[PDB]
């Protein structure tokens, strides 16, 4: 997901000016081109959430009794005691990924709230995590079919070319290997904060672009002054039309550059959204034989995790 | 009907504590729908029907029947 | 035969009653029609000049004076035409990305059989039927969707002579009395045999193993042969 | 990947002259956005390799 932004041409170009409203009208539909461009981006961001986070319309939950077969899944499971539903691994994902918003809303930059809130994202993830442990790959191709967890590990070894007999003697060995690999995730996100920098650039490119668009209001753009009331209260009405025209045409290209930059950046986010939708389906729901798709090594299962303006995939591989 | 929500002032709608499948987008976890002497109602988005799947060590399920379904897909070229 | 023919008949009723399923191809025409219509409306705007008519300026002001008003009309129309070309290049990138996706769906779903999930559509994929559409293509996918389910009692392994037995294909199920062998995708009760299992490990390793007998297909053949030899004892001794 | 290119904002107008820089600073951060755009391209082309 990318930050949604809507811009109005009337006030941002020239505010609190009655004479400028007639000069801006001479440009016709120029506002309509920019308004519909940012509107289509705001709708496209909400579309990327429905095709990635929630694959199915059915919600699955964890039974009160828990037998995991020796593994510890409590790290990826949500905590019902907390007021907000989140997992233990999602604690670092939300905290390490970061007022500026209200300061930019004064100049005409409106940040639209997303259709999908943060509380409902973890509810989609908890449905896929509770289902994968119980039903495995069955609920993706049809109705949910409960299967013992010992039998689910047997088929995932069969697809990679390993006879299911290897699992039985290794039940105690794999139990220590799986639980130790999950514990390394908590130490990796706490000590190393650069692993989440992929989602930090999305916020940085959006914050720098908004701050860049604001700083153009202070520039004179070759005119006498950037203040509208300073020109109207000094020069003559026929003379002020020359200075105001220099301020308008300078702010038309600056606003057009931002909208063009958002259309190019939204194409990269849309390309990554379709990729995350394919990773979610093949790696999590089912089992993919593709190399370097679900990660290095022979793939077994994947655990999705909620992240701000993105998603985190925890892959389990056979090395 | 003067109401307020996370999105802002919303007039012409009625808040409903029930949660149903909704279409018209609003944002901030809100929808708007025309239902029952009928008007527009607004309520928090619903996740669908809740189904608790049983889990046990010896419990397993296998399909005893199957249905062949044909879907459609449309993409621009 | 009744399921496949009935699913095709629902397509005719779905496209006739619901016209919004094809709206994906309608937006391609709408975005192209609105972009051309908006590009034309720029010619009527003065762009800060006296009038948008070229013959009105040339027949009124002076040749040195008309160059100022015409320059305002040109520079205004240069950015409007540049905006459309930039918009088409961005929109063509989305269509090109969808063209490569349609090329991948055509190869794996139609020509061959893909095991990918949520690629050829929900469920276990079988075949796909391409269909011609204006400014696009329609894919009719055939999938395998299970229907009825039933709860069974399973076991990880069977212990008979002291050596564990593991399923070669499928899993072990039970109706409450005798243990049966069946596949996960279909219910096909089968007696436990030697050809459907293999001997590995022992009974003291696998947890949850249960005790039962393993029917050997070689046993009754030698048993019936032993009973065939039974009639020969009273023969020679007679 | 493609050829890595970097274009200077000041020298593109005129070099060794302060008249181009005086009117260029009045246009704001245009130099910054055009430099970061070409810089980001050269970085992504190395990531593709």
């Amino acid at each position: 997901s990318m930050t949604k932004t809507s811009v109005d041409c009337t006030m941002y170009i020239c505010g609190d000016s009655t004479e400028c409203s007639n000069l801006l009208l001479q440009y016709g539909s120029f506002c309509t081109q920019l308004n519909r461009a940012l509107t289509g981006i705001a709708v496209e961001q909400d579309k990327n959430t429905q095709e990635v986070f929630a694959q199915v319309k059915q919600i699955y939950k964890t039974p009160p009794i828990k037998d995991f077969g020796g593994f510890n899944f409590s790290q990826i499971l949500p905590d019902p005691s907390k007021p907000s539903k989140r997992s233990f691994i999602e604690d670092l994902l939300f905290n390490k990924v970061t007022d500026l918003i209200c300061a930019q809303k004064f100049n005409g930059l409106t940040v639209l709230p997303p259709l999908l809130t943060d509380e409902m994202i973890a509810q989609y993830t908890s449905a896929l995590l509770a289902g994968t442990i119980t039903s495995g790959w069955t609920f993706g191709a049809g109705a949910a079919l409960q299967i013992p967890f010992a039998m689910q590990m047997a088929y995932r070894f069969n697809g990679i070319g390993v006879t299911q007999n290897v699992l039985y003697e290794n039940q105690k060995l794999i139990a220590n290997q799986f639980n130790s690999a999950i514990g390394k995730i908590q130490d990796s996100l706490s000590s190393t904060a650069s692993a989440l920098g992929k989602l930090q650039d999305v916020v940085n490119q959006n914050a720098q672009a908004l701050n860049t668009l604001v700083k153009q209001l202070s520039s004179n753009f070759g005119a006498i002054s950037s203040v509208l009331n300073d020109i109207l209260s000094r020069l003559d009405p026929p003379e002020a039309e020359v200075q105001i025209d220099r301020l308008i045409t300078g702010r038309l290209q600056s606003l057009q550059t931002y909208v063009t930059q958002q259309l190019i950046r939204a194409a990269e986010i849309r390309a990554s959204a379709n990729l995350a939708a394919t990773k979610m389906s093949e790696c999590v729901l089912g089992q993919s034989k593709r190399v370097d798709f679900c990660g290095k090594g022979y793939h077994l299962m994947s655990f999705p995790q909620s992240a701000p303006h993105g998603v985190v995939f925890l892959h389990v591989t056979y090395v | 009907n003067v109401f307020q929500t996370r999105a802002g002032c919303l007039i012409g709608a009625e808040h409903v504590n029930n949660s149903y499948e909704c279409d018209i987008p609003i944002g901030a976890g809100i929808c708007a729908s025309y239902q029952t002497s009928q008007s527009i109602i607004a309520y928090t988005m619903s996740l669908g029907v809740e189904n608790s799947v049983a889990y046990s060590n010896n419990s397993i399920a296998i399909p005893t029947n199957f249905t062949i379904s044909v879907t459609t897909e449309i993409l621009p070229v | 035969a009744n399921q496949f023919n009935s699913a095709i008949g629902k397509i005719q009723d779905s496209l006739s009653s619901t016209a919004s399923a094809l709206g994906k191809l309608q937006d391609v025409v709408n975005q192209n029609a609105q972009a051309l219509n908006t590009l034309v409306k720029q010619l009527s705007s003065n762009f800060g000049a006296i009038s948008s008519v070229l013959n009105d300026i040339l027949s009124r002001l002076d040749p040195p004076e008309a160059e100022v008003q015409i320059d305002r009309l040109i520079t205004g129309r240069l950015q409007s035409l540049q905006t459309y070309v930039t918009q088409q290049l961005i929109r063509a990138a989305e269509i090109r990305a969808s063209a490569n996706l349609a090329a991948t769906k055509m190869s794996e779903c139609v020509l061959g059989q893909s095991k990918r999930v949520d690629f050829c559509g929900k469920g276990y994929h079988l075949m796909s039927f391409p269909q011609s559409a204006p400014h696009g293509v329609v894919f009719l996918h055939v999938t395998y969707v299970p229907a009825q389910e039933k709860n069974f009692t399973t076991a990880p392994a069977i212990c008979h002579d002291g050596k564990a037995h593991f399923p070669r294909e499928g899993v072990f199920v039970s109706n409450g009395t005798h243990w049966f062998v069946t596949q996960r995708n279909f219910y096909e009760p089968q007696i436990i045999t030697t050809d459907n299992t293999f001997v590995s490990g022992n009974c003291d390793v696998v947890i949850g193993i249960v005790n039962n007998t393993v029917y050997d297909p070689l046993q009754p053949e030698l048993d019936s042969f032993k009973e065939e030899l039974d009639k020969y004892f009273k023969n020679h001794t007679s």
